[PDB]
RNA sequence: GCAAAAACA
């Protein structure tokens, strides 16, 4: 370590770089995650009181706790109620264009979102096939489950959606098209359930996470709540989101001034935050901005459902006779997460306050930007998550000193409880880091939290290597990398490139080449790269035609449109190819069918949505009219 | 719109209703909060007592030489090592029994034939684990007993081995090749000329080294295992570890024999024989390897050979090692940059005197040896990362700050119940360059004025 | 002295699977005899089964391929 | 045996 800290001609803030395990494996979960699922779960409810009494906590309902209890030496989960409306009504008062722009998004283009974009989302357990599925194909079972059991077509806009979930939810009984049916308190259990599962290639802690996603009926509400939180976001220079850490370092204060500069994280994040906190703050806003009742609701359901979750507990606990090994449900025997096992409702269990990773990563970050906004808070924060960075600019220390207390106890007003041990303030500013980025003085370094995979990414040697020259210049660009490092890095590449593509030494494409005496002409072949550090923003091919190096002959054969075989800046070329119980591979086919027929007859779709009205027979209208 | 029970469902586990109207008054009220402290003293980090760790790592690092072999391909090199050798065990380990030597033979012979796959001998049943399964899941239920309990695994804490320091100082010994052979890129402006120069004397200075051949022998065993996990096998095959100096002669490293394999997983792990030709062998380093003498040409080698499984995804990561070099050469870069935007001169030969803290004491030494030894740590904590690596650097990023700071004459506060160190001692269990890390980092001195 | 063995009493640990298996050898593997007693047991020393003469021994590639000497049974139980 | 809070064999 002491070769890491250099003292002359370099800090040891360039040179911490060198502190990031990089090329080396990332840890990886094993086994069940029933263990971390309890942990997450009953760590709220061990820090709801200053004296902990786990059992007394299981029945609360809504977090919302009494000033004089909130735990000032340690982890205090829950909010008060009315820290909450004041710092929503500050934070409202404050940031007025972002507010308007707000106000913008929920009127015009609230109503206009195609609920299709849901189908790009993550892995979804379904709950009419107790499986896990693409999101696509959780968003076509749900809107035909919607379509059996509600008998109104679904609109276009997601709002249909959401009216259409909230009009199937009163139903006493639902039944599939297979033809299983659904009671109305089975429907509302898996919309409450969670389904969790192990956070993978996680770097940066000893300690394995889970995180959980929502099923795709909550999915459209979720969606519209990040979306507005997402908007006004970015309309707020407090949030993480745009060189706001380097906006700050651009700034000078007074001559002789104490400037604090506190650089920290949030310890149990997800596990200190109640969905209750969140619905005041939007209900605030929305309040006092003047939106409709409706909106009220439409804003208010997510958090709603979100407060009854029924997180899956994995597989179960590990008990071991002997040298046996067995996975027990919790409840079958004693065990240290006795105090939750009354909630545990089937495989599920059932846990009013707390939160999971991967929900709400906009709100969160919303809440603690409320609570930033007060009025002895003459500071700049910025914040991301679980990750801040504050800017004291005072006169004295002791006004320093209060000023970050404030800021302690503000955070715990709505229970953000960040970590002591993780948090660490400069008395005059400078030094910092927030996000993987570095302060030191004037310059901001942006240090990558994994390298390039310096790899081919594996669809076709051109696209591959497009998008691995087009990594390597994102990473010189944001200041990761340098010359040396780049050139270094587009080398590393072309030798992997080079080999996995069978260009490399003695294999069945270069003897193939050898014996029919075909000259290798691109890099792939196993030519000499023509791409540089300048020109790796270039076309291969575009290049090599203006160096000489690809005879106008070559270019007629290969760049042939009559070819067997046929962001990504590269021209389509023989080179351009595609490497070769479920019950379910059948419809994937039907509708490659429905996909083979359009992008064929519509240029449209190639350039916007799909919106046309109604068109069930009725393509034949635009057959007719071609011929016409 | 909202239905009528859809109401009730949502309101069924909240006291507030669908749409919440607190009837308290909205304030901030005052809580009495902590006082913030101050340190002199950077934090100390426990060193952990116990065995010293042994060496556990895919291939064996610094004990890595190889056999010089007449020019040939892989199979002519395999054919003159099989016909021109003898093989007597010098240590048995009883994790890697001394009969797996007749399947490394086997082996060696297949492919010298040939035959890079083989069909299995029964010396191969304890060799990959074959039933190893079956055959504790059936022990256990025959001699189970008592009543079930929960899981309460631990992990056995290690102090720091000697041979850490001596894997550092023995990585930065001269070669005569360079090991490093990456094809130039093309050259059309100045500045790429600036970068190709940076990259080649970059290459020049570290390539030379015992450290880039451990890389290259690492990238190649791993390309070749990672070649054939695809293919679903039931037999055994054999990736030799061979390169070739530049003049013709094939150097043998060692090979590495694939089990069976029935992966299903990406990250399932797969049988694995290696054998490796090692340069001094010792016991508390290699508990687990059986050393064998190996006789070529009236020359001396040690040969060990060691059972290991090893995922996919983890052979996949280190067939890219040679990613490793980024860093050293990131910090070598920004030296000679810094000396040309000091003066308007890019000389690409400055070799600064750095000032590091050498056995307690402040002392300075060349750009190239320092670069050296950045690569040789870098490479030690690449084939060395876990759960305890990543946390024990992710919690040393904010005690290396505030050194920093204290270090530019600047004042660290923390909070109340801020003990910076607990997090990082947390992670400092068995790893052996942890504790190297952590040796280093207590080395160096606490108190700056 | 607790018996740990059948003739001295313990439970058996042979079963109807397990005629052709010995009975130390299964113990050992199952953990029913621990190592520290069966290195009394299987002493190729024991008086118990001490014999009268000195026996030959063989010794595989070693430069005096015979070695005689005093040997016992080495199962305390084979009296 | 690999690996760490249990998965592969």
């Amino acid at each position: 370590m002491n070769l890491f800290t250099p003292l002359s001609e370099i800090n040891p803030t360039t040179t911490q770089e060198l502190l990031y395990a990089y090329t080396g494996p990332a840890p990886v979960a094993y086994g069940t995650r029933t263990r971390a699922v309890l942990e997450n779960i009953i760590r709220p409810y061990q820090y709801f009181y200053k004296e902990p009494n786990v059992q007394r906590a299981l029945d609360i309902k809504t977090g919302c706790k009494e000033p004089e209890d909130i735990n000032v030496e340690g982890p205090s989960s829950g909010f008060h109620t009315a820290s909450v409306l004041k710092l929503a009504d500050n934070f409202f008062r404050k940031y007025r264009p972002a507010m308007e722009k707000l106000k913008y998004w929920i009127l015009v283009k609230l109503p206009k979102l195609k609920y299709a974009e849901l189908s790009k989302g993550r892995q979804t357990y379904s709950f009419i096939h107790k499986r896990n599925l693409p999101a696509p194909i959780a968003l076509e079972e749900t809107v035909e489950f919607l379509e059996q059991n509600l008998r109104r077509k679904i609109g276009p806009t997601l709002l249909s959606y959401c009216q259409a979930i909230a009009d199937v939810m009163e139903l006493d009984e639902t039944t599939y098209e297979y033809t299983i049916k659904f009671s109305r308190e089975e429907l509302w259990d898996q919309m409450r359930t969670l389904n969790t599962m192990w956070k993978h290639l996680e770097r940066g802690r000893l300690n394995r996470r889970t995180i959980a996603t929502p099923s795709m009926l909550i999915r459209g509400f979720v969606k519209i709540v990040e979306d507005a939180a997402k908007e006004i976001l970015e309309n707020v220079p407090t949030s993480g989101v745009p060189e706001k850490l380097a906006k700050l370092a651009s700034k000078q204060t007074f001559h002789t001034a104490v400037t604090g500069e506190l650089s920290g994280d949030q310890e149990k994040f997800n596990e200190c935050l109640d969905p209750d906190a969140m619905r005041l703050m939007w209900t605030v806003f929305l309040r006092k901005l003047g939106c409709p009742d409706w909106i009220m609701e439409l804003f208010n359901i997510p958090f709603m459902v979100f407060k009854s979750k029924l997180a899956d507990m994995g597989e179960g606990l590990v008990y071991t006779k002997g040298k046996l090994t067995d996975r027990k449900p919790l409840g079958e025997m004693p065990s240290e997460f006795d105090d939750l096992v009354r909630n545990v409702v089937g495989n599920s269990i059932s846990c009013r306050l707390g939160m999971f990773m991967g929900m709400y990563n906009l709100t969160s970050t919303l809440l603690a930007l409320i609570s930033i906004e007060r009025e002895e808070l003459t500071g700049s924060h910025v914040e991301s998550s679980d990750d801040f960075i504050h800017f004291f600019n005072c006169k004295t220390h002791e006004e320093m000193f209060k000023q970050a207390e404030t800021l302690r106890l503000t955070l715990k007003l709505v229970g953000i409880n960040m970590s002591p041990s993780k948090c660490i303030l400069i008395s005059p500013a400078g030094i910092g880091e927030f996000n993987s980025k570095f302060h030191h003085r004037d310059f901001v370094g942006n240090v990558a939290t994994e390298l390039p995979a310096l790899v081919p990414n594996g669809t076709n040697p051109m696209t591959d290597l497009a998008m691995g020259l087009n990594v390597i210049k994102h990473s010189v660009n944001t200041g990761q990398m340098n010359l040396c490092t780049g050139a270094l890095a587009m080398r590393i590449f072309n030798h992997a490139y080079k080999y996995a593509y069978m260009a490399l030494g003695v294999t069945r494409r270069t003897r193939f080449m050898e014996e029919n005496a075909i000259t290798p002409l691109l890099t792939n072949q196993g030519a000499s790269p023509v791409h540089s550090f300048s020109t790796m923003h270039l076309d291969e091919v575009a290049l090599r035609r203006h160096l000489g190096l690809l005879d106008e002959e070559t270019l007629r054969r290969i760049l042939n449109p009559n070819n067997p075989v046929t962001e990504d800046y590269s021209v389509p070329s023989c080179f351009k190819y595609t490497l070769s119980h479920k019950a379910l591979l059948n419809k994937e086919e039907r509708y490659q069918r429905v996909t083979s027929i359009i992008n064929k007859l519509f240029p449209e779709v190639l350039i916007q949505e799909a919106s046309a009205p109604g068109t069930v027979e009725s393509l034949k209208r635009r057959l007719e009219l071609v011929v016409e | 719109s909202v239905g009528t029970t859809f109401r009730t469902l949502l309101k069924r586990d909240t006291d507030w209703d669908v749409i919440p109207t607190p009837r308290v008054e909205p304030n901030v009220p005052r809580i009495e909060g902590r006082r913030w402290t101050q340190m002199k003293k950077l934090p100390l980090l426990k060193e952990k007592e116990g065995p010293p760790s042994p060496w556990r790592a895919l291939l064996l690092g610094a004990d890595s030489e190889y056999i010089v072999c007449p020019p040939g391909t892989d199979q002519e090199a395999i054919s003159w090592i099989h016909s021109q050798s003898e093989i007597e065990c010098i240590r048995e380990s009883k994790s890697t029994p001394a009969s797996v030597i007749t399947c490394l033979t086997s082996s060696l012979q297949s492919f010298a034939e040939g035959n890079p796959v083989r069909s299995r001998i029964h010396e191969d049943i304890i060799a990959f684990g074959i039933n190893k399964k079956q055959e504790k899941k059936q022990s256990a239920s025959s001699s189970a007993s008592g009543e079930w309990k929960r899981a309460e695994y631990q992990v056995e804490e290690m102090s720091l081995p000697p041979w850490v320091e001596e894997e550092m100082v023995l990585l930065r010994s001269d070669q005569e090749d360079n090991w490093i052979e990456l094809e130039k890129n093309a050259i059309y402006t100045e500045v790429d000329g600036v970068a190709e120069g940076l990259v080649d004397k970059y290459i020049e200075i570290v390539g030379r080294t015992k450290v880039a051949s451990v890389i290259e022998k690492w990238q190649i065993a791993a390309t070749r295992t990672f070649s054939q996990l695809h293919t679903d096998r039931s037999r055994i095959t054999a990736c030799p570890i061979i390169t070739r100096d530049p003049s013709g002669n094939c150097q043998f490293w060692g090979m590495v024999l694939l089990g069976p394999h029935h992966v299903k997983r990406d990250t399932d792990n797969a049988p694995l024989l290696i054998a490796e030709i090692m340069g001094e062998d010792t016991e508390e380093k290699y508990p687990k390897h059986s050393v064998f003498s190996l006789k070529v040409e009236e020359k001396q080698f040690l040969l060990s050979l060691k059972i290991t499984s090893f995922s996919r995804n983890k052979l996949y990561t280190f067939s890219n090692i040679r990613r490793v070099l980024i860093q050293p050469a990131s910090i070598y870069s920004q030296v000679v940059l810094s000396r040309a935007a000091e003066n308007n001169s890019l000389n690409l030969e400055v070799n600064p005197e750095i000032q590091l803290y050498l056995e307690g004491a402040q002392r300075g030494m060349t750009l190239y040896q320092w670069v050296r030894m950045i690569l040789c740590l870098e490479f030690l904590m690449a084939i060395y990362n876990n759960p305890q690596m990543e946390g024990f650097l992710a919690n040393m990023r904010r005690l290396h700050m505030s050194r920093h700071a204290m270090m530019e004459r600047r004042q660290v506060f923390l909070p109340f119940g801020s003990r910076p160190e607990d997090k990082v001692n947390e992670c400092i269990i068995n790893n052996p360059i942890v504790a190297y890390l952590a040796k280093g980092w207590n080395s160096m001195p606490n108190v700056y004025y | 002295i607790t018996p740990l063995l059948t003739n001295q009493g313990a439970s058996p640990v042979h079963s109807f699977s397990t005629m052709h298996l010995d009975e130390v050898a299964l113990r050992r593997h199952l953990g029913l005899l621990d190592e520290e007693t069966l290195r009394r047991i299987l002493n190729p020393n024991n008086p118990v089964t001490q014999k009268g003469d000195p026996s030959m021994f063989f010794r595989i590639e070693n430069k005096m391929p015979q070695i005689m000497e005093d040997y016992s049974v080495p199962s305390c139980f084979k009296y």
